[PDB]
RNA sequence: AGUAGAAACAAGGCC
RNA sequence: GGCCUGCU
């Protein structure tokens, strides 16, 4: 029943931002090529806090995920989900 | 079953059980049984009282129906049938008029020939067992008891049967008649046993209706309900949320602390303007005394005659002329108005015994110099609308004036002594305790030092003037009262004296709340020449009434003497405080003897005596343009008193607000000399806070010139 | 030479003679006219501390409200009212994990109380707005005037003599299409739902008299009655939970406050070791009252009420939905002067909505324009915040949370922070090993505060080394100071009456010598003094002098009479026995051994006409308001004497139209004093029951006559008449 | 008699009738403090403005037929006029020294039993005995003590209950004392206050007062003492003690 | 005019 | 001119 498509991701800069979109409570999380799932942000983990902001509009159905200050280490997939319901993630590459 | 009750019995009984069913408070829908039982128990109570008389004698006289007389005595009293709170006030009369013993539960009947109690019940079940049960209930009981079941049997201990057996007869028919009546409706199926002693309830408060939608609009922004809210709320666990938002919160929402050094605080800025004014109620260094040298205390003697017989006293009197204008009102109608006093005192003298109080002509001199006929008429909105002069009330900050060298003079000349006591305090106790003996020595210590001071005298002064001023404007509301200024005070040489600075005209003092104004004009006899600082008098009419002599090295002076003359006013609340300068006193001698207590509690000893007599110590009362002088403990006691005096006097909202917001600048600067590393969050803003309050007030410019000295000499 | 008091500081530390700074022996500032500016500026200045929220329109009274709850973040240190709920719920839980069971007691406690509480318990309070009339009144007036209301609109659970059954037909009025009200000018008026609904969500403003300490006046407001019993109820819960904090120091005195100042002074001092630095904040708070937000108060409570019975949670948190729908009254009116024509006129505030704004100065013009979208009915919506400490003891609870949160367990920091709140002040000691470990402690205090809608004023607030401070103007300098000052205005007759005018004045010496370190020779000062001003006050004169006085004929004539003049009371013209030793002894009994026996006899006479007395509450009490301070109420010794009478009251009711209120009271004062000649316990033990007067006291009548017949003067005449004229009266009452 | 007699007189009118019926013995206190007078603010302001009025006080109308009307020279003693909302009529504060001059005289010997507490602080005053003066620093310590110094063991409530049942024998209700020393307390103060007709509600004030324990909290040194706490203002000072020993001990 | 200071008094209402 | 009120 809840579909979910992310949008926002792509190739940036050191030190570059990055708004991923995703169109009950929500979460951003992240898959690096040589690992499982990492926990990002809910509605923040230790390795994110203050560089990455989570926020949602409920009347346009959507997730955001404002990410700045970004590192090399941010590179991997961003999924987004609902609490059971994934996204397939979208490539962000740093 | 309840249609029973409804056919059967009277109804004064139904009713009374249906107000010992509201009693207890359960309802009667759900159970009924228990009504009819009760009910019955009721009726036999009644059915076993009634129809039961006595006389003088005992043996009981029974009538069908009482006839009219005093022979209506009822031979049983019923217990029940009333509230609980009165049941057990009939039990407690009867224990205390008859001396009997108090039973713990309720009773039915009281008796006379046996002096008792009677405890009816008629049960479902057979006598030979509820009896007994209902013993056990009780305990140790003298009461008699006796009880009926349907099947017509009777019981009782002592086989006591306490009246006529056709009344028992009557019981038990009556008692048959509702078995074989419920025989036709036929409740067994329930009657015997029909309640069990249940006691339960739950409260309920439930939130419903507009109440509730008011609830779903008392919530944080994202919610839609209490129920969701109160889940949430439930479901709620700590999760460092506080640090997520305190690292997402701006960093420039900080406390910074701001060092506090010598440096640092700058001298207060004084307000700039036209210099400022006296506000005095009354003549504090210009003032001047005629004198008799009469042997009279204080409140002892007559107010007219003391002031006609000081003013006699003095000889030089001129015809009065305008010296110094008011600059805004009608200087004549002052000189008019100091005339007619003159005259009207030459009327009192002339006739036969001088009043307690006089009252004056209302003159039109009068009528303007007391504001008569100004305030402006009230009317309704609805009639004065199209009028462009109707306005508000002039509502804005006052206005702006600078401090002038006259109010430091005037305290420096308030802190002096003088050549008369103008304490005369009252008995006490005679001294029992050593302490006692301590404390009033220091008392007559600081009476000596404190008596001859100028403050006292405008404590006096003060509180005479305002004691005057309100009991007239009680007493005589509508009509101009006349009333001399009077001082009695005590020479050197012991002899008593009195002193009249002037008069005081009271008018038209309707005062209904306290913050009404009651206006009077004061005339007072001075020596000072107005033409030297006319700005002090801005709202003085001074004229010239006479010339003195008094005795000097230099030929004899022959001074002008002139009258100031000015329209004031007061109210409730200002002549209540002003009556109350006496405590002046209290604040500047209980500084005074903590300085002395706590000198003393390091050196294991009485210290006043030393530091009264050998004046070693002194503390900085003053500058000089030589530097800070320190002045004997004396000299203190006589500082503060004069500054409370001042602080009564000048007293106003901006002192107030100087007073506390220095005094938080004054803990700082003290905590900065105290080497305690003070520091501030917004300094300007307390600067700001300060400033403000310094309009035009010649006492807190005062203090604010004060503090900025205090402030250059501190800092060191 | 000129004389500076003030350079005295050079010498005498500030605090040692800072009763100097107090200028308490001038008249207070009062307020003159209308405090309807106030209450406009106070509004709109709680509406714009909130401005970021979010604009609503109640469904039910149809006004604007505003929600700040869970807004932006402050990024200015103004201050602001956008407290987070979930930082406001995590203080919480923190304050519950520190201090575990204290929710769960307090609410047993509360649950008993209020299911036990009774309807009478409201009686005893001051000024309450009654909307019956729409202008405040005595709370038993009030209640009164309510009472009756409901029972005239069909609402008569309140019968039921408990307050729970009260809150009932209060909220069960909130669902009637109509009620109605009496007016006299009697007409009945009827009042719908919307207006019913704003007429008991509505506040009376008024303006503060004799507040010393500031230039500026302010308001204050004065809640109905339909809303008091849920707030009794809350501030009932909220003192059982500050009584178990000792971080608290509202719900206690004066004496209790600085002993808890110096535990928490010498606690963390002491324990901070020589490598650890100390540093007390002197801390006022900003604008308290309109940035405390109801809806926080209503999460804290459901919050508190956790896992208790829902009816209880129900009606604690029935007040903060009223308050966060809370109207304020603007005021009196304001009043207009033309000189050209020499007129005046009052107009009432509630013209403010229409009125044009030609009449109006420029603030008061720009601040009508501001209010004027807030007018809902004559009253203006305030729901972003409190308006006078109605909560003054949850706005304490959610202090000492904000200073328990810093216990050293949840800073995670090497600095640390402690200390002792009371509503709108504290002192906070902040203990770090370095200045930056300090400064670091003391900026997330502060923005720890600001997250919960709490500022503080650095205007007012200075940062100094432990052992010097102030709070609530006591001064602690390695100690606290007698100040002294505080309690001068207390030394005057206080004009309860004579005698009780002697003990106050004589207990109130004897208490300032006890706590605020009073000297010997001060004390027998204050006592001459006191007895100068009593005596010119009461006309009552020694009688050997010859002070002639409206009262110095009869008093002389007493004094020429009496033998041992020395047994006189000062207020007959009789000399004063009392000193230091004797300032905790009655007049009446020092005096008792010297004293003539006629005079003695005459003096304490029962039968005296001048003696009244009501209830067991006002035997000895007297309420004094003391300066800077809410009112008080104190016990003081006195005998009952002819010297004890009631002075006369205001009398002014007999030009209103509000006239017929008198003939009430004295029909009631009436039955009142029946039933208490036939309930002689009416005054001591208020009665209870559900039956009515006449049923009590014509049955009373019936068994007394009875048993005082059996034994005492009536006779079988007068008992049979006593029992037929009890049916007459009876039938009467049928008829 | 007479009682049931205002009674009947009161039914008679319509209004007090309806007031009477429709009024409930809850409501007794509400109505009873239901009243138009607001409690003063400044008290002392308006005793220091109402005392320069003539008859500034309230009295019970039976004054007007025990005290003349005028004094010997002319001086209205009380007026006819009745207060606000009471049958009480306004008096001039003459009449309270005439009723100290020439008013009805009585027997004030029980007094002293009444007001017990009063007269036993004097007692143990009068017979105290003071000693020297001591001048060294006290450190003022804060402390919860009694001030009551004949607190007889029992609460508020607790008490409460014995001091109906001394005095109001009738309405205790349901209550009987178990604990024998309040049968004692009883007993003692019923045989004592047989005939006392001081009142029945200051009687019961004062035994409240006597025999409710209270405490308060107060800054001491040394002492702790119930007699030496009511002297605390005379023993202990800022830097001074004065050594003080009651008339009890 | 005067008192006073963010609004008032310098009598009110009723006939 | 006569009378009423002074915290309503």
């Amino acid at each position: 029943q809840v579909q979910l498509q992310e949008s926002g991701g792509g190739l940036v800069q050191a030190g570059e931002s990055l708004r991923l979109s995703c169109a009950y409570g929500m979460g951003w999380f992240r898959q690096a090529p040589g690992k499982e799932r990492e926990f990002v942000a809910s509605i923040a983990m230790d390795f994110v806090k203050g560089r990455f902001t989570i926020s949602r509009d409920n009347s346009k159905n959507t997730l955001y995920l404002q990410l700045n200050t970004l590192k090399p280490e941010d590179t991997a997939v961003y999924y987004c989900a609902a609490a059971k319901y994934w996204g397939q993630g979208t490539q962000v590459t740093v | 079953m309840e249609d029973f009750v409804r056919q059967c019995f009277n109804p004064m009984i139904v009713e009374l059980a249906e107000k010992a069913m509201k009693e207890y408070g359960e309802d009667l829908k759900i159970e009924t049984n228990k009504f009819a039982a009760i009910c019955t128990h009721l009726e036999v109570c009644f059915m076993y009282s009634d129809f039961h008389f006595i006389n003088e004698r005992g043996e009981s006289i029974i009538v069908e129906s009482g006839d009219p007389n005093a022979l209506l005595k009822h031979r049983f009293e019923i217990i029940e049938g009333r509230d609980r709170t009165m049941a057990w006030t009939v039990v407690n009369s009867i224990c205390n008029t008859t001396g009997a013993e108090k039973p713990k539960f309720l009773p039915d009947l009281y008796d006379y020939k046996e002096n008792r109690f009677i405890e009816i019940g008629v049960t479902r079940r057979e006598v030979h067992i509820y009896y007994l049960e209902k013993a056990n209930k009780i305990k140790s009981e003298k009461t008699h008891i006796h009880i009926f079941s349907f099947t017509g049997e009777e019981m009782a201990t002592k086989a006591d049967y306490t009246l006529d057996e056709e009344s028992r007869a009557r019981i038990k028919t009556r008692l048959f008649t509702i078995r074989q009546e419920m025989a036709s409706r036929g409740l067994w199926d329930s009657f015997r046993q029909s309640e069990r002693g249940e006691e339960t309830i739950e409260e309920r408060f439930e939130i419903t209706g507009t109440m509730r939608r008011l609830a779903d609009q008392s919530l944080p922004p994202n919610f839609s309900s209490l129920e969701n809210f109160r889940a949430y709320v439930d479901g709620f666990e700590p999760n460092g949320y506080i640090e997520g938002k305190l690292s997402q919160m701006s960093k420039e929402v900080n406390a910074r602390i701001e060092p506090f050094l010598k440096t640092t605080p700058r001298p207060l800025r004084l307000p700039d303007g036209p210099p400022c004014s006296q506000r005095s109620k009354f003549l504090l260094m210009d003032a001047l005394k005629l004198s008799i040298e009469d042997p009279s205390h204080e409140g002892e003697g007559i107010p007219l005659y003391d002031a006609i017989k000081c003013m006699r006293t003095f000889f030089g009197w001129k015809e009065p002329n305008v010296v110094k204008p008011h600059e805004k009102g009608i200087n004549p109608n002052y000189l008019l108005a100091w005339k007619q006093v003159l005259a009207e005192l030459q009327d009192i003298e002339n006739e036969e015994k001088i009043p307690k109080t006089k009252n004056m002509k209302k003159t039109s001199q009068l009528k303007w110099a007391l504001g008569e006929n100004m305030a402006p008429e009230k009317v309704d909105f609805d009639d004065c609308k199209d009028v462009s002069d109707l306005k508000q009330y002039d509502s804005d900050e006052p206005e702006l004036r600078s401090l002038a060298s006259w109010i430091q003079s005037e305290f420096n000349k308030a802190c002096e002594l003088t050549d008369s006591s103008w304490i005369e305090l009252d008995e006490i106790g005679e001294d029992v305790a050593p302490i006692e003996h301590i404390a009033s020595m220091r008392r007559n210590y600081f009476t000596a030092e404190v008596s001859h001071c100028r403050a006292t005298e405008y404590i006096m002064k003060g509180v005479y003037i305002n004691t005057a001023l309100l009991n007239a404007s009680c007493a005589a509301m509508d009509d101009f009262q006349l009333i001399p200024m009077i001082s009695k005070c005590r020479t050197k040489e012991g002899r008593r004296k009195t002193n009249l600075y002037g008069f005081i005209i009271k008018g038209r003092s309707h005062l209904r709340n306290d913050t009404d104004v009651v206006n009077f004009v004061s005339m007072e006899f001075s020596l000072t020449d107005p033409r030297l600082e006319p700005h002090k008098w801005e709202k003085y009419c001074v004229l010239e009434i006479g010339d003195m002599l008094l005795r000097s090295a230099i030929g004899q002076v022959s001074r002008p003497m002139f009258l100031y003359v000015r329209t004031n006013g007061t109210s409730k609340i200002k002549m209540k405080w002003g009556m109350e300068m006496r405590r002046c006193l209290l604040q500047s001698l209980q500084q005074i003897e903590s300085m002395i207590e706590a000198e003393s509690s390091v050196k294991e000893k009485d210290m006043t005596k030393e530091f009264f007599e050998n004046k070693s110590e002194t503390w900085p009362i003053g500058e000089s343009p030589k530097g800070v002088e320190e002045g004997s403990i004396g000299k203190v006691c006589r500082t503060l008193l004069a500054k409370s005096v001042f602080n009564s006097l000048y007293a106003s909202p901006q002192l107030e607000g100087f007073s506390a917001e220095s005094r938080k600048l004054l803990l700082i600067v003290q905590a900065l000399r105290d080497n305690l590393e003070p520091g501030t969050f917004d300094l300007g803003g307390l600067y700001e806070a300060i400033e403000e309050c310094l309009i035009n007030d010649p006492w807190v410019l005062l203090n604010a010139s004060w503090f900025n000295s205090f402030l250059t000499h501190a800092l060191r | 030479m000129d004389v500076n008091p003030t350079l005295l500081f050079l010498k005498v530390p500030a605090q040692n003679a800072i009763s100097t700074t107090f200028p308490y022996t001038g008249d207070p500032p009062y307020s003159h006219g209308t405090g309807t500016g106030y209450t406009m500026d106070t509004v709109n200045r709680t509406h714009q501390y909130s401005e970021k929220g979010r604009w609503t329109t109640n469904t039910e009274t149809g006004a604007p409200q505003l929600n700040p709850i869970d807004g932006p973040l402050p990024e200015d240190n103004e201050p602001s009212g956008y407290a987070q709920t979930d930082c406001v719920l995590e203080a919480m839980a923190f304050l519950e994990e520190s201090h575990p069971g204290i929710f769960e007691n307090s609410c047993l406690e509360t649950m008993e109380v209020v299911q036990q509480t009774r309807v009478d318990k409201l009686t005893q309070g001051r000024q309450t707005y009654d909307w019956t009339l729409n202008r405040n009144q005595p709370a038993a007036t009030a209640l009164a005037n309510t009472i009756e209301v409901f029972r005239s609109n069909g609402l008569t659970a309140n019968e039921s003599g408990r307050l729970i059954d009260f809150l009932k037909d209060v909220m069960e009025s909130m669902d009637k299409e109509e009620m109605e009200i009496t007016t006299h000018f009697k007409k009945k008026q009827r009042l719908n739902k919307r207006s019913y609904l704003i007429r008991a969500l509505t506040l009376n403003t008024m303006t503060k008299d004799a507040e010393r300490g500031k230039l500026k006046r302010r308001a204050i407001a004065t809640p109905g009655m339909q809303i008091r019993g849920f707030v009794y109820f809350v501030e009932t819960l909220a003192r059982s939970i500050c009584e178990k904090l000792e971080q608290s120091g509202l719900p206690v005195g004066g004496n209790e406050k600085k002993a808890k100042l110096a535990n928490v002074v010498r606690k963390m001092m002491t324990n901070s070791q020589d490598t650890e630095l100390s540093f007390t904040i002197t801390g006022d708070n900003t604008k308290w009252n309109e940035n405390q937000n109801p809806r926080m108060f209503l999460a804290m409570i459901t919050y508190i009420t956790r896992n208790q019975p829902e009816w209880f949670r129900n009606v604690l948190s029935i007040a903060p939905i009223m308050f966060s729908n809370k109207m304020a009254r603007l005021g009196k009116g304001y009043m207009f002067e033309s000189k050209s024509m020499k007129l005046r006129t009052q107009i009432p505030a509630e013209m403010l909505a229409s009125i044009d704004l030609k009449y109006f100065n420029d603030s008061t013009r720009k601040k009508i324009e501001k209010i004027r979208p807030l007018l809902i009915d004559g009253t203006a919506s305030l729901s972003p915040g409190m308006m006078m400490g109605m909560f003054n003891m949850l706005s304490t609870v959610l202090g000492v949370s904000i200073l328990n949160l810093g216990q050293k367990r949840y800073t995670k920091t090497t600095y640390w922070w402690d200390g002792l709140q009371s509503s709108d002040d504290f002192a906070l000691i902040v203990n770090a090993p370095n200045h930056e470990g300090i400064q670091a402690g003391v900026d997330r205090f502060y923005r720890t505060c600001k997250l919960l809608g709490i500022n503080m004023s650095k205007k007012k607030s200075y940062i100094n080394r432990t052992g010097t401070f102030e709070f609530t103007s006591f001064f602690y300098r390695y100690g606290f100071v007698a100040n002294f000052s505080m309690e001068l205005p207390s030394f005057g007759v206080s004009g309860i009456n004579e005698s009780a005018d002697m003990s106050i004045g004589v207990t109130v010496i004897k208490n300032n010598m006890i706590n605020n370190d009073l000297g010997p020779a001060t004390a027998q000062m204050a006592l001459q003094l006191f007895i100068k001003d009593y005596r010119y006050t009461y006309r009552c004169h020694r009688g050997d002098t010859q002070i002639q006085t409206r009262r110095s004929f009869e008093i002389k004539k007493l004094w020429e009479q009496t033998r041992s003049k020395a047994g006189l009371l000062v207020s007959d013209g009789g000399p004063n026995l009392y000193n230091i030793r004797n300032l905790h002894i009655p007049e009446v009994c020092l005096k008792w051994e010297l004293m003539d026996e006629d005079y003695q006899g005459r003096l304490c006479n029962p039968l005296n006409p001048f003696v009244s007395h009501k209830e067991i509450e006002s035997v000895n009490n007297a309420v004094m308001m003391p300066a800077h301070g809410p009112a008080k109420n104190m016990e003081y010794d006195a005998v009952a004497t002819t010297h004890s009478w009631i002075p006369k009251r205001n009398r002014s009711i007999l030009n209103t139209s509000q006239r017929g209120i008198l003939e009430d009271e004295q029909m009631y004062q009436k039955c009142c004093n029946l039933f208490e000649k036939f309930f002689p316990s009416s005054s001591y033990r208020r009665p209870v029951g559900i039956s009515s007067m006449v049923e009590a006291m014509v049955s009373r009548a019936r068994i007394d006559a009875r048993i005082d017949f059996e034994s005492g003067r009536i006779k079988k005449e007068e008992f049979a008449e006593i029992m037929k004229i009890c049916s007459t009266i009876e039938e009467l009452r049928r008829q | 008699m007479e009682r049931i007699k205002e009674l009947r007189d009161l039914m008679s009118q319509s209004r007090t009738r309806e007031i009477l019926t429709k009024t409930t013995v809850d409501h007794m206190a509400i109505i009873k403090k239901y009243t138009s007078g607001r409690q003063e603010k400044n008290p002392a302001l308006r005793m220091k403005w109402m005392m320069a009025m003539k008859y500034p006080i309230t009295a019970d109308k039976r004054i007007m037929e025990m005290i003349p009307e005028r004094n010997e020279q002319g001086q209205t003693l009380w007026s006819k006029t009745n207060d606000a909302g009471s049958d009480r009529v306004m008096v001039s504060p003459l009449a309270v020294t005439w009723w100290n001059r020439n008013g009805p005289t009585t027997s004030a010997v029980h007094y002293p039993k009444i007001y017990k507490t009063y007269f036993e602080k004097v007692e143990r005053l009068k017979h105290g005995t003071f000693g020297p003066v001591h001048f060294r620093n006290q450190v003022k310590i804060r402390r919860r003590v009694d001030i009551n110094p004949g607190h007889a063991d029992l609460s508020a409530k607790e008490a409460q209950d014995v001091i109906m049942e001394v005095v109001f024998p009738n309405e205790v209700g349901a209550r009987i004392l178990t604990s024998e020393s309040q049968l004692t307390i009883t007993k003692e103060k019923k045989e004592e206050l047989q005939d006392c007709k001081i009142s029945p509600l200051m009687v019961a004030y004062m035994l409240e007062r006597e025999l409710v324990r209270k405490t308060r909290f107060l800054p001491v040194a040394g002492g702790t003492s119930s007699v030496y706490i009511e002297v605390l203002h005379l023993t202990q000072g800022t830097c001074w003690e004065q050594m003080y020993t009651p008339g009890g001990e």
